[PDB]
């Protein structure tokens, strides 16, 4: 959520550099927004080492 | 210290931080004082074993 970053292609990281008032300082952001899946779930299928 | 990024809602604005840590020690060591003498009370009148 930036005023540059709207409706446009994410990326992995979002890292921000800002200056504080009256040179204060720096201060930074890292912003990241992602969701991995599988399109086929049914081809994940976990292992036990128990009986049924 | 690393660890997990907790997710949070891009209309929040939330966020983390991470401290450091550093300390000092010291060290002695260890002294030896092997001392002997020899004197004539060792050669004077005595034979040298293995032999007549």
């Amino acid at each position: 959520p930036k005023m540059g970053y709207a409706n446009t292609l994410g990326q992995e990281l979002y890292v921000f550099e800002y200056e504080k008032d009256r040179d204060e300082g720096i201060d930074f952001e890292a912003h990241s927004y992602m969701l991995p899946y599988c399109t086929r779930p049914q081809l994940l299928v976990d292992v036990r080492s128990d009986a049924e | 210290i690393s660890l997990l990024d907790a997710v949070d809602r891009t209309s929040r604005k939330a966020e983390t931080s991470a401290p450091e840590r550093v300390r000092q020690i010291s060290f002695p060591m260890m002294y030896f004082k092997e001392v002997e003498s020899i004197t004539p009370d060792e050669i004077q009148g005595v034979r040298q074993p293995g032999t007549a």
